[PDB]
């Protein structure tokens, strides 16, 4: 579906 | 300060429902929900920011979370089976990144059957003779058995005042039937000590039964939360 | 035979000349499937066979609005090593990422990564137990003890373990039958 990414 | 979760001890039988609160820390707007077996390894089941979802990952079509406009957030459990039997944490981190704090956590156990639930019972066996003239340093055996299910948190009372010092608990309870459980723990004390007569000792088994809310069939004593303690004072030989 | 699921992440940056265009790949075995592109009149994500052109109306925007939310955090990214690694305030940059999860023929899952790029350079990946990472270089020892504090490991792994499967499983249903 997708990773949904947050800040590193 | 700190995160709140309750209740922390619920006894649901198969087929049931339940719902769990979790009290963020205030201001932090974003919360997760953590599922944690009696196994191992930490499952994610769904994090919520600001009052939405924001992904998804093993959270069951039978479970249902949102988040309120106090920011606090209740999991909804309908249909509950055996493999729920697990415990649940709460992180609620200020932002998505920052740190998170996670919460105390819920103990929650499905039952096949309510009647099975069972208090302990506890015994408190004092050291053998032979131990404290070779050895020196005397041991107290406790043996909690007969409970269901293991809702226990075993601790040791000298002189009034919780003990930790010297003290050895079985960190997983042994299943001893299908529905009954039994946790042993030993203390181990100098000679000097446990010959004193003067020195009161108590083990005591907390355990964690049936809420008010669930109807106990008469004919028995309701298995309510309830904590029994195992005492013996000390003795000169 | 084993098959697999993987998307790679592209976030070149280009300073004063315009935007960092960012853009999404997605491979299911080998052959892509979709793909985002920032740069376009009016961007969204857009099939890239005619087994997946028979998805759901939803699943395009519903993922259209994830994937601008990974270009909006990216970006931020972008000008967060600067700050790392002391680079000049004007100059182009890419940062790559490659997830997925790939399981053999029983469905059950072999291995699953995720490995962040930085400048044709290695700098993060998801290790092999899923629970840990493996940090390159002191700017990302800093970003791997961000994502411990914040739980960031469970929110992946649980992405590969289970949503990335559950949907090999549907992509892998429509490809078979068209």
């Amino acid at each position: 579906r997708g990773y949904v990414y947050q800040g590193l | 300060s700190g995160v709140v979760q309750s209740p922390r001890h619920i006894i649901k039988e198969k087929g049931g429902r339940s719902v769990l609160t979790c009290i963020p820390i205030s201001g932090h707007s974003n919360v997760v929900w953590y599922q944690q077996t009696l196994g191992k390894e930490l499952k994610f089941l769904i994090q919520h920011y600001e009052k939405v979802e924001r992904d998804k990952g093993f959270l069951p079509c039978r479970f249902s979370v949102q988040q309120f406009d106090d920011y606090h957030s209740e999991m909804n459990m309908s249909a509950l089976e055996l493999e729920d039997s697990a415990m649940y944490f709460c992180a609620s981190s200020l932002r998505w990144g920052d740190e998170q704090y996670f919460g105390p956590g819920t103990r929650l156990t499905v039952v096949e059957d309510l009647r099975n639930v069972t208090p302990p019972k506890v015994s408190l066996r004092e050291p053998s003779k032979a131990e404290i003239a070779n050895k020196q340093k005397a041991t107290l055996q406790c043996q909690a058995r007969g409970f269901f299910p293991d809702h226990v948190e075993l601790s040791w009372w000298v002189n009034g005042k919780e003990v930790h010092s010297g003290v050895s608990t079985d960190p997983q309870a042994y299943k001893e039937s299908n529905y009954s459980y039994s946790l042993s723990s030993r203390l181990r004390v100098s000679a000097t000590f446990w010959h004193n007569p003067r020195n009161h000792f108590r083990c005591q088994v907390q355990f964690h039964g049936l809420s008010e809310e669930d109807k106990w069939p008469e004919g028995s004593p309701k298995p309510v939360t309830q904590n029994i303690s195992a005492e013996a004072w000390g003795r000169a030989d | 035979g084993p098959h697999s699921l993987r998307y790679f992440v592209t976030a070149v940056s280009r300073p004063g000349l315009g935007e960092p265009r960012y853009m999404e790949v997605g491979y299911v075995d080998d052959t892509e499937f979709v793909r985002f592109d920032s740069d376009a009149e009016n961007p969204r994500y857009e099939p890239r066979a005619r087994w997946m052109e028979q998805e759901g109306p939803e699943y395009w925007e519903c993922e259209t609005q994830k994937a601008k939310g990974n270009e909006q955090s990216f970006r931020v990214d972008l000008r967060t090593l600067l700050g790392y690694y002391n680079q000049s305030k004007g100059g182009s940059h890419t940062i790559q990422v490659i997830s997925g999860c790939e399981v053999g023929s029983d469905g059950r899952l072999l291995r699953g990564y995720q490995q962040y790029a930085y400048d044709g350079q290695d700098y993060i990946a998801l290790n092999e137990d899923l629970k840990t990472w493996t940090a390159a270089d002191m700017a990302a020892l800093i970003t791997k003890h961000k994502w411990e504090q914040a739980g960031e490991a469970e929110r992946l792994r649980a992405y590969l373990e289970g949503t990335c499967v559950e949907w090999l499983r549907r992509y892998l249903k429509n490809g078979n039958a068209t």
